[PDB]
DNA sequence: CGCCGTGTCCCTATAGGTTAGACTTTAAGTCAATACTCTTTTTGATAAATTTTA
DNA sequence: TAAAATTTATCAAAAAGAGTATTGACTTAAAGTCTAACCTATAGGATACTTACGACACGGCG
């Protein structure tokens, strides 16, 4: 009579697939330079979440033009077109 | 009631692909087996380690890093030489040297 | 494995070495440690280490330096923790190295003791052995010894003579103070006793002290008559002993004890020779030696093929279940919660620790032996507590959980989960009756198939854009928003729903509805599956399952959906008969009163007939307005009807075609009405329909017609039935229970004659006993006539009577007790009371009557539970004996079969029909043909043979045929198809994939519970039980062994009866038949000189199949078994086909027993298989010709099933330690064939769509199709 | 070979280890001034199709 | 029956932020490290006490 209250909900599994594939898109949407951005400031790409300096080295600028393009890429996802498709995932 | 096993759960696809590369290591063991332990590329390799046997093994590869050997556990020797010297039990070991080698030329 | 599949052919047991068990480990527990108690993580090689079980969290090593997968497969290289998936948990293991041999508790103790053969050791002494009590010699020489000897009773000689030395200086001195006596006594003036009471106070003391030196001198004797006896291999005590001898015989020999000396007793145990000896024994020893030698052989030689090198019994590196498996759950408030296990590896643990730091100490050997005692009895505790002493309790003295306690008696997994699984995809709810329903839908309340099909209404309001996504729809539907409902009818409108109900009594337990949403909160289940369900609607509640697969929706729709399955498994009555209400309502409409208004009169002169109606349509116009009765008989012209046969061939001959042609009949218009319900080819009916008129009329339709049209047909008489009983005027009011008016005059008339016997019995003409036997029969007498006068006093139009006369419901009795008499009314004990109750309940009962009332309804009703709960216990049995017989040929291509009895000969001559062909004759397939008088053949070879040929075979004047049985089909492993004939439910032949077997068993087993007694034969389910358990009969009845008349004798207060044989020389003698039974009655009593049968009952009763198999062979014992079941199930009126009894007794009567072993491998008294008998004699015929000598057996069902050759399903049944351990003595090798290890290990089980002949087919658009797509 | 009974299912002293607590570095983050060129927007400012008027 | 008039086309210019940086500056997050300090594992203590809490099968007997 123990519910284990650890073990896969089985809609919280096949919605986080869900959400994957729905943030794929839409970052998709974004520029080579922005989803480049994006994937790399939160790991989307291996796991481990590259900082500014990181990114700037790999594409060889400097961290605040990584920065900004950060929080260009962050505003243009707030708005609603791209947003509201992902809102309920959390 | 509501228990869980003190832990946690991921939900993550299990990418056998992209992953980090391993390196085998071999750990020879007292009587001689081995047992195979992956490590990563980037990884000092330990000379020794605890094996799947469960008894110490070293590298196969030759290391030999000192045994380390630690203080051995206090023995009855230890705990009898404090209180008493060694000229005294002197003394007890000709009483029972008398003793016995009198039994004997009897 | 590690990986696993659902291609498992083959779960093999056997004890598992040592040198097995350190390497399934993936580590090694050493300390008693189960989880830090301020930070709350597992220790390190403890009893949960990450590091040799497996990381607690997914992809995350200890220390966390790696936390994700593309770190995977590795180790990290400081905390040493394999970072991977954290379900490794469940199956990595451990071991633990120990420092002393240790060995089991189930080849050991459990027995017969496997070790205690292996050894050649009684258990007892073994239990001495290894517990520490007992030394043991392992091996000696002793050539020198011979010679050694001499030198030491040279040595014993010169011991003794010191000891003399000793004696004589003690006679000395004892002399000399015995002479000081003298000098002190004689000398002195003390008294002449006194002066010699130390005269005889030494000769005392040289008597004791003579006494010491024998005693010390039989010591030294014992002592060297025990070193020239000295000898191996034995048992040994008096440990000073056997200081003594090492001491001075330090070489020679070797001799050690405990675990170690026994591991080292079975390395220097070779099991060839000991075998060869045990065969030379077996061979030509005899009586106890031979048995001994038996049992022992068995063992051994199962040791020596399957080549196991028995040191599995000694346990070193003891292994370690994955940590899982134990759970340490907390539940939330910080308590928590052990699995019991735990404790256990943790007392073991401790004790190895223990152990070890004492051995290395150098311990005494008394703390040492004690120490690996308790090792050994904590191991032994480990695999089973309760067994070798007392349990090992803990907290509330509560025994704790042993890994045997998880796979044994009731609570183990063999008994328990791997029997039932709670379902996901499931729902239950109360039921209420639609009238409304076809047969196939059913109701569904929307707020249950909103949280059934949850995914695919999700799904589906996903895909029409009601929701940007999952999550949104997840929530909008646990919300019910509006257009959720709209969705949900989408997803449901052919999706079958399988609705089961409890208990699943038999087959049709489980149907496949389409589910049809309907409002409220009870499940809507139609009106004509409640028969198959069992289910009133007192409250009943039914579980809603949902298929999901392909395979599994096709399934419902196909085999379970329940318009299919009209008909039931046992004999083939239809079940969704219009029963109940429906049958009255029915009976009403085709009733027929006379003198009705608007009858048929052909009165003329002044008027016409005013009878005749051009069509049914004016018909029920004229019945709409007031003239014409739905009862009256009138002349109708039909053109859409089939007359009846007659009719037909008078009218139109040959080819009397309806839906043109128009033809005249007298009937009434509820017949008409009811005719148009059955289909145009049926022919018209013209009857009242009865409920056998009715189960007639739907066997019929369902022989001949597909089953679609039986599913409408009876759906429509559903509809009519319910709209006519409503008209019926059914109703009951005290008004309408009449008393019979004479019931006074014949209770007086009884009641003088109740007064007569009991005078009689006041003035001592009769005793206590017979007084009350002829107070019951005056009553039974008076119950009759009150009953009778009740029947002939009502009306036809009475409705209790009416119901009760239709078949809707209810017998006469209960009628006579509504009105009238109760009669009489049984003891508690089950005697009758002479009283007896005189007022129905319509004149209610007085306070005492009342009384006794109670006593009987109380017991009934207790009586009926118990029943219930034991039909379970014979259906489970049943069950366990017939999973194995599947039909797997079409056709086996025998020609031997048995005879049917089929309608035997009239005195006067005719054929009169056997009442019980419907449950003998039909359904089955002729071997031989029919020919009479040499004439032609009548039914060939093979043929369904239903109603219309067994009308043939009756006209044509036959009595006797030849007819397949599943008893004699040749069939290699269960029965061919046309052995078995039609099966019940379908009505066409047998498919090649049915599990038969479990019909069989359900139908027998599933009309128990209403199964009564009787007023010392047992006549009951008892009965039947005993006769499946082939027990010796409660009553056992003689029975003749030859021919010939009878010699009779009524002996000293018993009887004395004997056979005279024709040629049977010896005389059979049956002396002890006692008084109290009866000689047997037939077509007369038995007689003096009456010619006996070879197997004739001598006394009316029951005989043992025993018996009657060893005289009259295999043949008679199934009729016997056949026939004796029947005659029960006859008396209750249940209707069985006897092929469902005849699987069974099949599956009794296979093996037999071995009275000669040949020369080949069968021990006598065992019983084994008839085909590997026969194929055994087929091989050793050649390579020199011995024939194994073997006779048939007759074994009750339990034991059938102890003999199953998997040791899984064997274990599953009960006994687990016992086959368990039996079957890894001898490495069995189950191949995962049956219906019941298929259903373990969850792979699909070989019978219906799991065979390789329907699991392989292969789907392709046809080439013609394909090319037009 | 049959017949039966009964067995069994209180404290101190060392030492290590732990964390906590906080200072001087990093190393990663965020703000703001200028700056440079450039597709595109955005509002502005002149030309041309559809409707008013005598 | 033709203008005087009311709205679609095109840029001029500013700009406007994008396409894009830089640089410097300030900040903090951490974090590495030094120190402080506080559990926790570990061991050692001296009159004398001395053994607790219904059936199935095998072995004995006849
Ligand atoms: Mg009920
Ligand atoms: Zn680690
Ligand atoms: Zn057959």
């Amino acid at each position: 009579f123990i519910e284990d209250s650890e073990a896969v909900v089985a809609v919280d599994a096949v919605s986080f697939t869900l959400l994957q594939d729905q943030l794929q898109s839409v970052l998709d949407t974004l520029s080579e330079r922005e989803a480049g951005v994006v994937r790399l400031r939160f790991g989307l790409t291996d796991g481990q979440p590259r900082t500014l300096d990181e990114i700037g080295q790999v594409y060889g600028v400097t961290r605040e033009r990584i920065r900004q393009i950060e929080s260009k890429t962050m505003s243009k996802l707030r708005h609603p077109s791209r947003s509201q498709v992902l809102r309920d995932y959390l | 009631l509501r228990g869980s096993r003190l832990g946690a759960v991921s939900y993550e696809t299990d990418r056998n692909h992209d992953l980090a590369p391993r390196q085998i290591a071999r750990y020879r063991t007292d009587n001689g087996e081995e047992f195979e332990v992956p490590f990563a590329d980037d990884a000092e390799i330990p000379g020794t380690w605890l094996c799947r046997n469960g008894m110490e093994g070293t590298l196969i590869e030759g290391d030999l890093p000192e045994p380390k050997k630690v203080k051995p556990p206090r023995t009855h020797w230890d705990m009898l030489l404090e209180r008493r010297s060694i000229e005294e039990l002197e003394e007890l070991l000709k009483e029972r040297l008398e003793l016995i080698r009198s039994r004997r030329r009897g | 494995a590690m990986l696993d599949v659902n291609f498992f052919d083959e779960l093999r047991i056997g004890l598992a070495t040592a040198e097995d068990i350190r390497q399934w480990s993936y580590g090694e527990v050493k300390k008693p440690e189960t989880i830090n108690y301020r930070t709350l993580k597992p220790e390190k090689d403890g009893l949960f280490c990450e590091k040799i079980f497996g990381p607690t969290r997914d992809w995350e090593c200890y220390c966390g330096k790696y936390k994700r997968v593309r770190f995977k497969g590795i180790i990290c290289e400081r905390c040493g923790v394999e970072v991977t998936r954290a379900k490794v948990r469940r199956e990595r293991m451990g071991h633990i190295e120990l420092a002393a041999p240790v060995t089991h508790i189930w080849y050991f103790k459990g027995v017969p003791s496997r070790l205690g053969y292996l050894l050649d050791l009684a258990p007892k002494d073994l239990e001495k052995i290894i517990y520490f009590a007992a030394y043991v010699i392992t091996s000696v020489d002793e050539e020198m010894r011979h010679n050694e000897l001499s030198t030491l009773e040279a040595e014993m000689a010169v011991e003794r003579k010191a000891v003399e030395d000793q004696r004589d200086g003690e006679l000395e001195a004892r002399a000399q103070k015995l002479e000081a006596d003298l000098a002190e006594l004689e000398a002195e003036g003390a008294k002449a006793d006194a002066r010699r009471k130390v005269r005889d106070g030494g000769e005392r003391e040289m008597r004791q002290i003579r006494d010491r030196a024998q005693r010390e001198l039989d010591r030294l004797e014992d002592i060297w008559s025990t070193f020239t006896k000295l000898a191996p291999k034995q048992l040994i005590v008096d440990e000073n002993l056997y200081r003594e001898l090492v001491d001075r015989y330090g070489e020679y020999f070797t001799g050690a004890m405990g675990a170690e000396s026994i591991q080292k007793l079975i390395e220097n145990f070779d099991i060839d020779a000991e075998a060869e000896s045990l065969r030379d024994v077996i061979r030509n020893g005899k009586g106890q030696k031979k048995l001994r030698a038996l049992k022992r052989l068995k063992v051994v030689a199962a040791f020596q093929q399957s080549g196991n090198s028995p040191m599995g019994m000694v346990l070193d590196a003891v292994p370690v279940i994955p940590p899982e498996l134990r759970p340490m759950v907390q539940l939330d408030g910080g308590r928590f919660a052990t699995s019991d296990l735990n404790d256990l590896y943790r007392r073991v643990i401790n004790r190895n620790n223990r152990l070890k730091r004492l051995i290395d100490l150098g311990a005494p050997e008394i703390i040492v032996n004690n120490e690996k005692r308790m090792l050994q009895e904590s191991v032994d505790a480990l695999f089973d507590n309760g067994r070798r002493g007392r349990p090992v309790t803990g907290p509330g003295n509560r025994p704790l959980k042993s890994l045997s306690d998880l796979l044994k008696g009731k609570q183990g997994r063999f008994r328990q989960n791997l029997l039932g699984k709670r379902v996901d995809y499931s729902g239950r709810s109360v039921i209420v009756v639609g009238p409304q329903l076809k047969l196939h839908q059913c109701g569904l309340p929307k707020l249950m198939a909103l949280e059934l099909f949850k995914p695919f209404v999700m799904k589906r309001l996903v895909d029409l854009n009601h929701a940007q996504n999952i999550k949104s729809a997840k929530r909008m539907v646990e919300r019910q928003r509006p257009q959720v409902w709209d969705v949900l009818e989408e997803v449901i409108a052919e999706h079958p729903v399988l609705l089961n109900r409890a208990p699943t009594l038999h087959r049709l337990g489980i149907q496949a509805f389409e589910p049809m949403l309907v409002e409220g909160k009870a499940i809507q289940l139609h009106p004509l599956v409640c028969e198959a369900f069992n289910a009133d609607f007192d409250g009943d509640q039914m579980a809603v399952h949902l298929p999901l697969s392909a395979e599994a929706q096709a399934e419902a729709r196909i085999l379970m959906l329940s318009s299919n399955n009209i008909l039931s498994p046992a004999s083939g009555r239809p079940l969704a008969m219009p029963r109940l209400d429906m049958v009255t309502g029915l009976y009403y409409l085709t009733t027929e009163v006379p003198g009705d208004t608007g009858e048929y009169q052909p009165a003329s002169g002044d008027h016409p007939e005013t009878g005749v109606y051009s069509s049914p349509a004016e018909a029920i116009m004229a019945a709409d307005r007031g003239v014409l009765s739905v009862r009256a008989k009138i002349k109708v012209r039909l053109t859409q009807l089939r007359p009846p046969v007659e009719i037909e061939a008078e009218l139109f001959g040959h080819s009397g075609w309806q839906p043109g042609d128009a033809w005249m009949a007298e009937t009434t218009l509820g017949r008409v009405m009811f005719n148009e319900l059955l289909p145009l080819g049926y022919p018209f009916v013209n009857k009242q329909m009865h409920k056998k008129v009715q189960a007639a009329i739907i066997n019929d339709l369902a022989e001949r017609y597909p089953m679609i049209v039986v599913a409408q047909t009876v759906d429509k008489l559903k509809d009519a039935g319910f709209y006519w009983a409503t008209r019926s005027g059914v109703t009951v009011s005290m008004a309408d229970v009449l008393v019979p008016p004479r019931k006074k005059e014949i209770l007086d008339h009884y009641e003088e004659r109740a007064d007569k016997v009991e005078k009689q019995f006041q003035r001592g003409a009769l005793n206590h006993d017979e007084r009350n036997e002829a107070l019951v029969e005056i009553w039974k007498e008076a119950t009759d006539e009150v009953g009778q006068a009740l029947r002939e006093h009502y009306p036809d139009d009475n409705p209790i009577i009416t119901i009760v006369d239709s078949g809707a419901t209810g017998n006469f009795t209960q009628t006579r007790t509504l009105a009238g008499m109760k009669g009489l009314v049984t003891n508690p004990k089950g005697e009758f009371i002479p009283r007896p109750v005189k007022s129905s309940f319509r004149e209610g009962l007085t306070v005492l009557e009342y009384f006794i009332n109670t006593h009987g309804a109380r017991k009934g009703l207790a009586d009926t539970a118990l029943r219930t709960a034991d039909s379970g216990y014979l259906t489970r049995r049943l069950v366990d004996v017939s999973q194995d017989v599947i039909v797997r040929e079409h056709d086996c291509q025998t020609e031997r079969g048995i005879v049917v009895e089929l309608a035997e000969r009239a005195p006067d001559g005719t054929l009169i029909r056997d009442p019980y062909i419907e449950t003998s004759a039909y359904a089955r397939t002729l071997g031989t043909d029919a020919v009479d008088e040499a004439g032609n053949v009548i039914v060939e070879r093979g043929q369904d043979l239903g109603d219309p040929e067994i009308d043939a075979l009756l006209a044509a004047g036959i009595t006797q045929v030849k007819v397949r049985s599943v008893l004699t089909c040749a069939t290699s492993t269960g029965v061919c198809a046309t052995c078995y004939g039609r099966s019940m439910a379908t009505g066409k032949l047998v498919d090649i994939g049915e599990a038969v077997g479990i019909v069989a068993a359900q139908s027998i087993g599933e009309p128990g519970t209403q199964l009564t007694m009787r007023t010392d034969i047992t006549g009951g389910l008892p009965r039947v039980q005993e006769l499946f358990e082939a027990r010796v009969p409660r009553g056992k009845a003689p029975i003749a062994d030859v021919t010939g008349r009878v010699r009779l004798e009524d002996g000293e207060r018993f009887y004395k009866i004997t056979i005279v044989p024709d040629d049977g020389g010896e005389e059979v003698v049956y002396d002890k038949i006692s008084k109290r039974q009866r000689l047997r009655v037939f077509k007369r009593v038995l007689s003096d000189g009456d010619h006996v049968e070879v197997g004739q009952q001598l006394m009316e009763g029951s005989a043992d199949p025993h018996e009657v198999l060893r005289v009259q062979g295999p043949r008679e014992v199934q009729i016997h078994l056949v026939r004796e079941v029947q005659e029960v199930y006859r008396a209750q009126g249940v209707s069985i086909h006897d092929k469902h009894i005849e699987v069974i007794v099949r599956q009794m009567l296979r093996r037999v027993t071995i009275i000669d072993s040949g020369s080949t491998e069968f021990l006598p008294g065992s019983l084994i298989d008839r085909a590997e008998f026969e194929a055994e004699n087929r091989r050793v015929v050649a390579e020199g010709g011995e024939p194994a000598a073997g006779r048939p057996v007759l074994m009750g069902i339990t034991k059938a099933s102890l003999a199953t050759d998997s040791w899984l399903s064997a274990a599953s049944f009960q006994e687990t330690t016992r086959v368990l351990t039996d079957a890894a003595i001898n490495c069995r090798s189950d191949k995962l064939n049956g219906l019941k290890e298929n259903v373990i290990i969850g792979k699909l089980i070989p019978a219906g769509t799991g065979i390789n002949r329907y699991r392989n087919i292969a789907v392709q658009p046809t080439e013609e199709a394909r090319a037009a797509a």
